[PDB]
RNA sequence: GCCCGGAUAGCUCAGUCGGUAGAGCAGGGGAUUGAAAAUCCCCGUGUCCUUGGUUCGAUUCCGAGUCCGGGCACCA
RNA sequence: UAUGUUCGUUA
RNA sequence: CGCGGGGUGGAGCAGCCGGUAGCUCGUCGGGCUCAUAACCCGAAGGUCGUCGGUUCAAAUCCGGCCCCCGCAACCA
RNA sequence: GACUCGUUCAUACUACAGUGGCCACACCAGAUCCCAUCAGAACUCUGAAGUUAAGCACUGUAAGGCUUGGCUAGUACUGAGGUGGGAGACCGCUCGGGAACACCAGGUGAUGAGUCAU
RNA sequence: GCAGAUGUCCAAAGACAAGCUCAAAGAGAACAGAAAUCUCUUGUAGACUAAAAGGGGAAAAGCUUGUUUGAUUUCUAUUUUCAGAACAAGUAGAAAACGUGAAAGCGUGGCCUAUCGAUCCUUUAUAUUUGCAAAAUGACGUAAAUUACUUACUACUGUGCAUAUAGAGGUGUCUGAAAAGUUACCACAGGGAUAACUGGCUUGUGGCUGCCAAGCGCUCCUAGCGACGUAGCUUUUUGAUCCUUCGAUGUCGGCUCUUCCUAUCAUUGGGACGCAGAAGUCUCAAAGUGUCGGAUUGUUCACCCGCUAAUAGGGAACGUGA
RNA sequence: AGGGAACGGGCUUGGCAAAAUCAGCGGGGAAAGAAGACCCUGUUGAGCUUUACUCUAGUCUGGCUUUGUGAAACGACUUAAGAGGUGCUACUUUUAAAGUUGUUUUAC
RNA sequence: AUCCGACUGUUUAAUUAAAACAUAGCAUUGUGAAAAGCCACAACUGGUAUUAACACAAUGUGAUUUCUGCCCAGUGCUUUGAAUGUCAACUUGAUGAAAUUCAAUCAAGCGCAGGUAAACGGCGGGAGUAACUAUGACUCUCUUAAGGUAGCCAAAUGCCUC
RNA sequence: CCUAUUAGCUGGUUAUUUUCGAAAGAUCUCUCAGGAUCGCUGGAGUUGAUUAAUAUAAUUUUACCAGGUAGAGAUAAUGAUUAGAGGACAGGGCCUUGACCUAUUCUCAAACUCCCAAUAGGUAAAAAGGGCGAAAUAACUCAAUUUGUAUUUCACUCAUAUUAAAUAAAAUAACUCCAAGUGGGCCAUUUUUGGUAAGCAGAACUGGCGAUGAGGGAUGCUCCUAACGCUUGGAUAAGGUGCCUAAAUAUUCGCUCAUGAGAUCCCAUAAAAGGUGUUGGUUCAUAUGAACUAGCCCUGAAAAUGGAUGGCGCUAAAGCGGA
RNA sequence: ACGGACCAAGGAGUCUAGCAAAUGUGCAAGUGUAUAUGAUUCUUUAAACAUUUUACGCAUAAUUAAUGUAAUAUGUCUAUUGUAGAUUUGUGCCCCACUUUGCAUACAAUACCGGUAAGCAA
RNA sequence: GAUGUUAGGAGGGCAAAUCCGCCGAAUUUAAGCAUAUAAUUAAGCGGAAGAAAAGAAAAUAACUAUGAUUCC
RNA sequence: GGGUAAUUGGCGCAGUUGGUUAGCGCGCGGGUCUCAUAAUCCCGAGGUCGUGAGUUCGAUCCUCACAUUACCCA
């Protein structure tokens, strides 16, 4: 019966306990710039410019950068389909995203040691190594710590 | 008479049952609302390249086919 | 719901600039018996055959909006501003 | 046969969301009168129906019984 | 020619 | 039970259309009368059923209780 | 030893104490002028007689709070399986995940740019 | 389903800036008191922010003041509902013109989440945009030439009406008909998607049986009872449901007739007693046998009269209408 | 008996089960009749009623016509003069009975 | 003996024969006539009517006996009015270049003022109060258009109610 | 006769095989027995793939986010809530009553929260790209005609011979067109609202029934195994092996005696309370006495045609718990 | 739950109009020769055959209520620009990385036409 | 005018497919219904011919103009 | 929506440029008591705002305020 904007946001859209207050200056300093990943978490204290409910804790790209707003491609999953959403929030309710720092910092780390083993003519892979199962150990423990177990009665 | 209000029974494998589709994500999006005096200037801009690169183009097919 | 008699905003037409304006109340107007559409409905009434189309009897809402005239005092021309419905309207009451 | 209500003087009736028990009439003494009515002063009289519990303590709050009285009722 | 009721019982 | 209407002095009723509570009868005192009424003069008495809420302010407006009244409780 | 602009936004706060000032911060002297009020209190302006009393800085407290670690505890809860147990409420086992309050202990800051003084 | 709210309100309760800090408490001051005003201290908001509730807010989003009208015109990309249509309500912007501030900036109504409306018709505003079907209407206007049907050039051209665009007049059944009853005289298409009767699940309610023991029983918890509590059984009541039957399962009672259950009324044989006897009460095994005549009422039930040994309680489609 | 669409002739598990016949009978075949008449639904009706919506015969009333011939009275218009206030002029009152029109009565 | 209907009579052919209908009696209403009342008809014309108020038409009640109370606020019906508001066509006037647009008036109706209940109908509530108790002749008060009168009653009408 | 009127309603709707194969949601609707529209489905066609790789994925891993449900707490706040303990305003007779304050204490919350899971969710993991330079272009931006930005052109080069993590009968892809049926659902597990409850009513996830047979559960739309062309062998699942009935009167170890034993999830009811029945355990008492505990058994345990562990029956089990 | 005692024969998505999609066929910036005409064809023939070098429909151009206006634009017979991409060309008649060309199509950018705004407007 | 069994003549009725006048519904559709639609239809009344009716502009157009009616 | 009327003392009520005036009501004193009977002053934004006007509630004007008719296409 009851659908407004801000229904159901009773605790995702209030402040945690003792960090209430207006953003800290140094938000308003972030960089951003066309086509990098954006957090959207909506800053109830900015009430213009606030997102909608679905797109709190959602990553997207930037699309669009005005004077005090981004615009932001979302995907949304409407029943059969997933769909790019526009969603257009004031920069106090988007943080830049790190979802992709490993990725970056992979990037130049293998930059370098490619660069290096193509100098030395090496064959080295690079790809992320999936650690499994790990290798024979003939590890010794001083007989004064090893210690037997027993299940212990009820009390 | 009194009928099912609602479900959302057998919605998820109807879903499921074509795929959950995703976006196509084409490689150039419309410029139509975003940011005028930035595209605009792009359009000076890429007026400006073909303009120089086309006079080149003249100048080379003139000089070579006399 | 109170609102002063003149204003000084945008004229929209004749002069570009932010002038002084007379405000008062839109008033509906009769209907003139030669509108095309009042001549239509007299011709199809007349005859036989009784009521010929429909009489809204229901009148669910109480305010209606209430539209402001805006006359820009450089620019003779008028303007039409609407706002939100409210019950007592008054133009240029006490402060 | 369950659903409610009252049991308070000798008779009839009121009681701070428990603590004191009270008016009228019957009732003796009076005050008035020539006398008596009427009127006015004061006496007296009760487990606040009966049991049980709650409580620091119950007429009051419960639970039950007793008497008497106000509203119950199933189909076609 | 407006209104103006009543007076307990007995001796 | 579904409502829709109301609780104001001892009694019957206005204000109850937020800011100073009224009318009558009643009661009290004093006159008039041998006395009693009637009459005259002057006083008193309303915690506005209860509990919360909005307002600066609630008997008044807003909810919930407690009573009272008035309708409905039909087809089988 | 200090200051200005910041970052983190309590390890940074709060209470009560102690210590300290070359310039420095300040309190402080004054109200003609700009300005300001009921009030030169504040604000604004003009000063340099005084002073570390305060702000400020540092430290202390079986201090409160905050923060970190431990322990609570593989406890509570929980994902998957079960022709598991039990009348049911509930409770195991198999493959997995895993708290909180409380309590105990340590700590009470760190830091970017620039500048002054020696 | 639960607790509520909306059809409003606001020239400020909108915009901007500045200054200030609120509720409350304590201490102190003539009248002055629990409350009047003033002073200090503490004060993370315990105030206020139009309204419901939930979010947000302290050199503010609150209070005071000052200046204002950005509650303005036009247009995009879009979010919510979603069909990813519309309205509506928002978000981020662009082009004008402004307000405020010293400025950076902020302002396209209300701190955020609600406060609303299609086609057709009407109405009034805008327009150097148009029309009214062979034409003209400002105007022979401005320049030249004559007894004219002369010639060239002009954004600005009659009433009325119609159009384009923009608000407004409203559909609250709010994606939007102009609409009172009755049928016990009734009709049709259907429905067991749906009531009234049986049956089914359930058992609040009705009925029956337990457990504990505060009390009653002169004393004595339990001979017989058993409050406050609490565990069950039955389907003999009534509800609840709507599963089966609406191309029909004949819907009360009585009469008649049979059979069944036992939770036994009497009869048989026992146990207990608050059991002397007599009568009686509790209780066991037991369903073999029997459980009546009448007045009133359609009645079931009831209630009286009377006999009896006793006049028990129930089922069988509320047993039983070819 | 069970389960089953929750009352089976059929299904499952049991009991059982021996030709053909006659006459009765009303337990069952949720027996037969017959697209339930009760109830609900249908944007299907009909009878009836009214201060339902929209109309309509009748009826009442006015206008025009039919519709002619005379008279009178009243009203109004036009015209000339005076009076009231009043800036060659503008507005109201009265005075004629002068030319014109409407109404009411009346005669044939 | 009670109920109902006075009676004779009539009726739902094929589920109701009655307490229903009729009735005499009673009462009310319209109408003095071919320009009337009631009614038929598309028109023309007609029925009542070969009629004339002791008549015709329209209703209600339902023999006799004895009665038939109060209310005209409501709704109907009905009566008077140039004092009378409102209203249509038309008519007249003003304006306009004309269409038009504006004004003004002696219809009926409604409204106003009356009448009418054997028209439709309607016809109250709290307290207190008598020298045991009970009751309330009496009093106070709110209220209506009037407050259910004479009668009659658990009635074919009373739920509670056996 | 108009008229074969109209019907969102009932009934019917005619050969075979083969292949694909649903919906009972949603939005609007004088809509609730209907319709349109979306979803699900078929057919047609193109573009792709056909290169064990890219696209891709109801999956994980790595990295990074978002959350306030379970739990927890009541001294963190709010709202409840039971008790006392210590102490400087009110009242009465140095005392007492309270209030109030401080530290404690018992118990709580769907519309409480300091804290906070599990599960579920999102984004990223390189070639039409990235990194690094130069040179152009612009009316944008900046104090900048050479600040920045974007674009364009040239360079240089970033694993690929295993593929910028794993796995993948991943191209059985993507897209377009036309169109059917559907738009009464119901059930199970887990969660969950109303209700005393219900084979009741309403929701969430997934799987089913529906639309679907086969083996088992005696029987049974939904339980278990398992989904189906026609066969021959083999071996199993679920479940069983005394007979009905194919297979054990198997083996091995305990328990149980029932004058209403018990006997396969769903599943075809049983409780509080009892027992000096028997079998094991536990803790106190000089093999004795107690008090507990929990297995099986017994009481509690009453319904109507005659009756049902499915039947027979079974006790050195053919019952119960194992192996 | 309803219909069906039995058997035979009959018995139900068709016809026309109009629109679209699909596919086949012809022709192609055209296409269809409508009504009608002619012509040694006049059983069939009511069909076939034919059409003296602007009939009409649809298409070839859109847009606006509308007066109307109407698609790069003469530097060039050229045919807008990118990113992918079929095919083609070379060098390493048959695998492969760079070269060359760049269909269809997709995503965008640009111009230009009509309308509306805005600015100017003899 | 009236009247004539004066003389000579005509009309009447049937039949209807096409045709000419009149009169005139509702079902139906609108998913209801009232305007609208059905439909200037069915039914009803009258009147003709081998065809009938229409027809020689008080017509179009707005052109470089056409030229009775009917039909395709 | 159109036409008309109306709202001036607590009650009732007509009156328009050289203008606010009144009967009941309040109060007091008057007439053996009470009844009824003269009196002085108190009581008015002439409903509300504005406008024309030496000389106006006054003449017009809009606002809401009540009562009659009559009118209804989003």
């Amino acid at each position: 019966k009851s659908r407004g904007k801000r229904s159901g946001t009773r605790y995702k859209f209030s402040k945690k306990f003792r960090k209430h207050g207006e953003c800290t200056a140094n938000k308003y300093l972030e960089k951003l710039n066309y086509g990098d990943y954006v957090d959207i978490v909506c800053d109830s204290t900015q009430q213009k410019g606030m997102p909608f409910n679905y797109y709190h804790g959602k990553t997207g790209k930037i699309f669009h950068i005005t004077k005090r707003g981004v615009g932001v491609l979302v995907n949304k999953r409407v029943k059969h389909r997933i769909e790019q959403k526009k969603v257009c929030v004031r920069i106090e309710h988007v943080r830049k995203s790190r979802c992709n720092e490993d990725f970056l910092l992979r990037k130049i780390k293998n930059a370098e040691l490619i660069k290096e083993a193509k100098l030395k003519n090496e064959h080295i892979n690079i790809k992320r190594k999936t650690e499994g199962p790990k290798p024979a150990a003939m590890i010794k423990v001083p007989p004064s710590k090893i210690i037997t177990i027993e299940p212990l009665p009820f009390y | 008479a009194k009928s099912k209000n609602h479900t959302n029974h057998n919605q998820n494998r109807k879903a499921h049952k074509n795929g959950i589709k995703k976006p196509k994500k084409h490689k150039f999006m419309s410029r139509k609302g975003l940011d005028p005096n930035f595209f605009r200037n792009q359009k000076y801009c890429l007026k400006g390249i073909q303009k120089k690169k086309k006079e080149l183009k003249l100048k080379a097919k003139q000089e070579k086919n006399n | 719901v109170n609102v002063p008699k003149t204003r000084k905003t945008y004229c929209s037409n004749k002069c570009k600039k932010h002038t002084m304006h007379k405000v008062s109340q839109y008033k509906k107007g009769k209907e003139r018996l030669s509108s095309l559409g009042r001549r239509r409905y007299d011709m199809k009434q007349k005859g036989f055959g009784g009521q010929t189309k429909p009489v809204f009897k229901k009148k669910a809402k109480t305010t209606k909006k209430i539209v402001l005239k805006l006359e820009c005092t450089k620019c003779k021309k008028k303007r039409f501003q609407t706002m939100k419905r409210c019950k007592t309207f008054e133009m240029g009451a006490d402060k």
